[PDB]
RNA sequence: GUUUGACCUCAAAUCAGGUAGGAGUACCCGCUGAACUUAUAUCAAUAAGCGGAGGAAAAGAAACCAACCGGGAUUGCCUUAGUAACGCGAGUGAAGCGGCAAAAGCUCAAAUUUGAAAUCUGGUACCUUCGGUGCCCGAGUUGUAAUUUGGAGAGGGCAACUUUGGGGCCGUUCCUUGUCUAUGUUCCUUGGAACAGGACGUCAUAGAGGGUGAGAAUCCCGUGUGGCGAGGAGUGCGGUUCUUUGUAAAGUGCCUUCGAAGAGUCGAGUUGUUUGGGAAUGCAGCUCUAAGUGGGUGGUUCCAUCUAAAGCUAAAUAUUGGCGAGAGACCGAUAGCGAACAAGUACAGUGAUGGAAAGAUGAAAAGAACUUUGAAAAGAGAGUGAAAAAGUACGU
RNA sequence: AUGGUGAA
RNA sequence: CGUGGAGGUCAGUGACGAAGCCUAGACCGUAAGGUCGGGUCGAACGGCCUCUAGUGCAGAUCUUGGUGGUAGUAGC
């Protein structure tokens, strides 16, 4: 049960926030767990998902199925992962979204602002 | 209101404010000591029973010295001019202590000051010096 | 707006369904003159049905 | 006080007096003070006209000639408009009602 | 039609305030120190309650003036007169009893 | 809203013109010209008394019938079979009215207060609990009331050291104290005989 | 890519008055060819890259007119500050928290005392 | 029988008396009045553009500070 | 001196430093103001119109209320009370006392600084710039500097009287703002998709809430408690301090000498307005117009209270407008603001103005590849999708 | 009734 | 008897199908109505004690919306 007063428990308030929501905003939005094995690694549960980063499909149809990101769809709230595409009927690709939450990563892409986030988050490296 | 509706639809961005908390949560800016001992947990009369400060004077309307000894320990925890120091000099060694002719002193007393407030400067200046 | 997408795309519909009976128009008169275009194209075009298409 | 006050827009009125009269005209002397002067605005005794809420006195009536039009005084002589002829008939019209009834 | 649907916030809003003063006012009890009255007209000639502020006799008896009394958090009235000398000699005890309960901070 | 309805302007054509007289908006080219208005039977007109801000919502209680109805509820906690019939799975508690050592009120983990109502009994009536949750039914989704549950059990305490904040995150439980004792919590829904689990401290102040 | 601001900041008046007459040039250049493809994204750059030169011209002249006007009371308007029209005028803190001679006096002689009604 | 009017252009200036029928062009006050309700809101502040009032409130939230970052 | 300069007045400057217009308008402060509606009374000191500011505004510390053992700024609630009072019908309709919320009192005029216009606006050079100093000029003596408002107050003498200001630094308070802070996605069944049922684990000062292919505590975002920062407001206060300044200032008791209070103003007269107000009090035009042991307000042949004709003040008070937040036993696309969507938009009016209809595919367009009949529109095969008995004319 | 609009 | 919502209650029902709709289906009650059989449908709703009302339509030359006879007629 919540006990600040400047937090509302309401679910049109929420509603609107969520699809209102900035790309920032979208970016903290967007974020996917981490493999038990990187958990134990980096001492970290969850992180923001980036192009570079690969992760494993654990949910969906889709289950099983890992590679890399192409493309962060922050506007559709969805992300595209290499080698999970459906094929048209005439023959064309188009890579099948994925919500960030359903997909577990299995390798991150490691950058100065990555480690420092990292750092800050309590993990280890 | 159309002046709302445009400000939700505009994408400038309404300027969030949150201050609902704060107004509950009041911090006590007006004693260090009572500071430490304050309890926000309690409230204000119950605080003020707690470290044994009177609350309010008048009978309360309605129903209803652990650590006021602290501010009893805190509780028990001028010079002359040297144009004055001179003066009073010269008063000095031109009439000594004869009070009653300094005060008809045209020369050295400019002023016309009454003989017990030369005495007491006198008194004042002998007493920082010999 | 429900209307704004229903008079778009309605629009575009008869367009293009204009455009697809010309070109198809345009390709069987060109066959009729010239047949084996067809034969390329049906050597190259397959109807791809669900027998056609199984998956071992 | 209003004419002259309205004239003087960037002037306050402060007060006013009888100075002469005639048959078909009568005569007053109104005092103004200028707050955007630095004197009055660093004069601890006169700095609160500079104060927005003093903004034209004599519209609305705060002037001691505005006040005693007003009826605004102490006593019986006044109870039926010691706080204006408006707010009284909002009084009265209005039917107060609590969440326990009384 | 005026309907009071705010009372509890009403109620909120003033414990909300006094507790703020007490806040800035940590040491002085959130107001200062009250005469004892008898109220007139007759049906309440028998009733005795708190007043406005000590007469400059009353205050001038308990051993202070009014200046120095009005701040160490004295009410003290300029207008009302002692013509009973049993109210006055409550107040003056009131006032010794005040003073002897009383701590006061120096100025450094 | 007041304003609902009486923005529209429209007037009574009258008779003469062989249609209803209800008043009609004016104009012409927007289609609302000559559409009825001013009236409950009108779409989109003021709707037959109107509800106003100034109904009575609350209700004054006199409070000798508030005391006797708590009296009332807390004397029903002490009986089994009242209790039972509440719905509550008291079924395998030890005594009837349940009292409980003192220092139950100093526990500030919920996992170490969750574990001593369990062993006390009071684990049917937490399991109860839980697995009813069950979608609001009807128009209430969508109101800040989508999730409603079975009442838990009730722990009332002498003084708070730390278990209104430990029991506070299990569902179902509630506390309170001997000196208000609500009402509402003791017998929700007007029905009598709540699962109560009282303590040593609090049984003592209650006489 | 583009211009960066923090590299004009370095070059003089007449530097970069040259660039940005040369970005104007390249930008009509490319405008009378904007017709010759069907579309070429480097004008947006080209008038990004202009946009930049001009405010920073801009920043430099206004720093000038500040320097020039350092000291001197009643600057130009544009200078000041832009809080609103109600808070410029009324008594600012000086005037507000100016006290008479009586007032300063009598509050010397009996300050508020802080004070506990206990003991 | 009317013109666009330079104040609002709603071409309700009746060119016989030089004056606009709505907004009350060239009087100094823009014409308005409380029976029009519906007339008040066609042109309360807010259905037009706000250049500068949209940014006041943002403005004093900040405590109309001025200066730059500091990195 | 047939002449010069001052005082006073009147004008010009695209001179320097300043301000008012308007918008908005729920609340406030003044002017003005009708009819429907009901038997001068009453709608009604209302609607509309006009002028003026704010976050609140007005009022505010008695020429008060009272006849009591007297109370002691204004403000709002209950109560007084549907009483007094008016109209004596219809009806209108208060206030003292009492309880509650909050309480802060002050600023001028009036008596000589005259052994020193000691005051202040403006320009200039600097500095530690919401300003300070030096110089210059001007305003002022037809009064700017000290003190005082009867609660008095002032000039002197005596206490073996008592007391004392200014500016930075860090902390502390507040505003803005970034960030950290627990636990399964284990097994079986079904399902397109598990967020569905059963079994087995874990956190809970964290089971408010939202998203993830259908009801998710343990997938994520989030919530509970605490931690780490950065930029601003401020003297509310604890240290650190640099300065103090000078026969300088203030407070108490005693003794002596003085000791000043608002005029075309009250009031009477007369003509209009206001109230349900019987002593039209109150407000509005005008003939008239006073005293200082005085005058006003009252009850009894005397007494009770105050000191009007000047002004300031935060608090409790109102709020259908604005900014920003927390909620509903409220409505749910013929409902709810006229407007859930290109809504004050289309549209109609020479114009003041009036003013609607319109929500939902599918999880993902994967929006029907390709063949073919077809002036153009639609079909027949074929195909994706759980469903085309979901075809962008799409939740049923 | 109030506030405005037009006009052989 | 029936409906909007609320407190309680069935550790209720439900993607192995909740609501609604259709039904030349049956059952129960004198009736208001309730239950079940079969088809479409897809994600909420119900058994019972109370509280609550913007709570029940055959008309008001009723309002909003949709569709017919006249009629493929007068007419262009
Ligand atoms: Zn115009």
């Amino acid at each position: 049960a919540k006990q600040s007063l400047d937090v509302s428990s309401d679910r049109r308030k929420a509603r609107k926030a969520y699809f209102t929501a900035p790309s920032s905003q979208r970016r903290v939005l967007l974020s996917a767990p981490l493999s038990k094995e990187l958990r134990a690694q980096y001492g970290i549960k969850a992180l923001p998902i980036r192009r570079d980063d690969e992760v494993l499909v654990v949910r969906g149809s889709k289950k099983g199925q890992e590679g890399k990101i192409s493309s962060v769809y922050r506007l559709k709230f969805a992300v595209q992962v290499d080698k999970v595409t459906k094929e048209k009927v005439n023959g064309a690709s188009v890579p099948i979204n994925l919500h960030p939450s359903k997909l577990v990563i299995t390798k991150l892409h490691l950058d100065k602002d990555r480690k420092a986030l990292i750092q800050r988050k309590g993990g280890k490296l | 209101s159309v002046r709302k509706r445009k400000m939700n639809r505009s994408s400038v961005g309404k300027a969030t404010r949150r201050n609902k908390d704060k107004q509950r949560k009041i911090n006590i800016q007006s004693n260090p000591i009572i500071a430490a001992n304050w309890d926000y947990s309690l409230t204000m009369a119950q605080n003020y029973k707690k470290l044994g400060l009177r609350a309010k004077l008048q009978t309360p309307a309605g129903g209803k010295e652990t650590e006021v000894v602290k501010k009893l320990e805190e509780l028990a925890s001028r010079s002359q001019s040297e144009r004055e120091e001179e003066w009073l000099e010269k008063l000095y060694k031109k009439h000594g202590d004869d009070y009653k002719k300094m005060f008809f002193d045209k020369k050295l007393n400019i002023y016309q000051q009454s003989e017990g407030d030369l005495k007491r400067r006198l008194l004042r200046w002998k007493k920082r010096n010999g | 707006n429900k209307l704004k997408r229903q008079e778009i795309f309605a629009d575009i519909k008869h367009e293009k369904n204009k455009e697809r009976h010309t070109m198809r128009r345009k390709r069987a008169k060109e066959e009729r003159e010239n047949p084996e275009l067809r034969e390329q194209r049906l050597k190259e075009n397959v109807t791809q049905t669900i027998e056609n298409t199984r998956v071992y | 006080e209003e004419r002259v006050g309205r004239r003087a827009a960037n002037l306050r009125v402060l007060n006013s007096y009888w100075v002469n009269q005639d048959s078909t005209y009568k005569y007053f002397e109104v005092i103004l003070v200028d707050p955007q002067h630095k004197a009055i605005r660093r004069d601890a005794r006169y700095n609160w006209i500079c104060d927005p809420v003093h903004k034209h006195r004599e519209a609305r009536g705060l002037t001691a000639t505005g006040k005693k039009s007003r009826g605004i005084n102490k006593g019986h002589k006044f109870n039926n408009t010691k706080a204006g002829r408006r707010k009284t008939w909002k009084r009265q019209n209005t039917l107060s009602l609590w969440r326990y009834r009384k | 039609v005026k309907v009071h649907f705010d009372q509890a916030g009403k109620k909120v809003s003033r414990r909300n305030a006094r507790a703020t003063r007490a806040a800035k006012i940590a040491p002085r009890p959130l107001d200062l120190l009250r005469p004892v009255v008898r109220a007139p007209t007759v049906k309440y000639n028998r009733k005795v309650r708190a007043g406005r502020g000590f007469t400059l006799a009353e205050v001038k008896a308990a051993g202070l003036t009014a200046a120095y009394a009005r701040t160490i958090g004295i009410a003290v009235d300029h207008r009302r007169q002692n013509r009973n000398q049993e109210i006055f000699d409550a107040n003056v005890q009131r006032l010794k009893e005040y003073q002897s309960k009383i701590i006061v901070f120096p100025r450094n | 809203s007041e304003k609902a309805g009486h923005q529209t302007s429209a007037e009574s054509w009258g008779t003469g013109r062989a249609v209803a007289r209800i008043p009609r908006v004016g104009g012409g080219g927007t289609g609302r010209s000559g559409q009825g208005a001013f009236g409950n039977m009108c779409r989109g007109g003021r709707m037959f008394a109107p509800t106003k801000t100034w109904r009575k919502w609350n209700v004054k209680v006199n409070h000798n019938e508030k005391r006797y109805a708590t009296a009332s509820a807390i004397a029903a906690t002490a009986v089994a079979s009242l209790v039972l019939a509440r719905g509550h799975r008291v079924e395998k508690i030890p005594e009837i009215p349940l009292v409980v050592s003192t220092d139950l009120e100093s526990i500030q983990k919920t996992k170490e207060a969750v574990a001593a109502l369990k062993a006390v009994g009071a684990h049917s009536d937490l399991l109860k609990v839980l697995k009813s949750k069950k979608l609001r039914a009807g128009k209430g989704k969508y109101r800040n009331r989508r999730w409603t549950q079975r009442r838990g059990p009730l722990v009332v305490y002498a003084e708070d050291n730390g278990i209104v904040k430990a029991l506070r995150n299990v569902p179902g439980v509630e506390t309170a104290n001997v000196a208000s004792l609500n009402l509402l919590q003791l017998a929700p829904g007007a029905h009598l005989g709540r699962f109560v689990i009282w303590t040593e401290a609090a049984f003592t102040k209650l006489d | 890519a583009g211009v960066k601001a923090y590299e004009l900041r370095t070059k003089s008046k007449e530097q970069l008055a040259s660039q940005l007459v040369d970005l104007k040039k390249e930008l009509a250049e490319l405008k009378v060819q904007k017709l010759s493809r069907p579309s070429l994204p480097k004008i947006k750059t080209v008038r990004k890259s202009i946009a930049c030169v001009l405010t920073v011209i801009n920043e430099q002249q206004r720093e000038a007119v500040r320097q020039l006007y350092k000291g001197k009371k009643y600057q130009p308007k544009d200078l000041r500050a832009k809080k609103t029209r109600a808070l410029r005028r009324a008594l600012t803190k000086f005037e507000a928290s100016q006290v008479t001679e009586k007032q300063r006096k009598k509050q010397i002689a009996f300050p508020q005392r802080k004070y506990a009604i206990k003991a | 029988s009317h013109t666009l009017c330079n104040r609002c252009g709603r071409r309700s200036f009746h060119v016989q008396k030089k004056t606009c029928s709505s907004c009350g062009y060239p009087a100094a006050k823009t014409r308005s009045y409380n029976w029009g309700a519906k007339a008040k809101r066609r042109h309360t502040t807010g259905t037009g553009r706000m250049r500068y009032l949209k940014h006041v409130s943002r403005r004093f939230k900040n405590g109309f500070q001025t200066g730059s970052a500091s990195k």
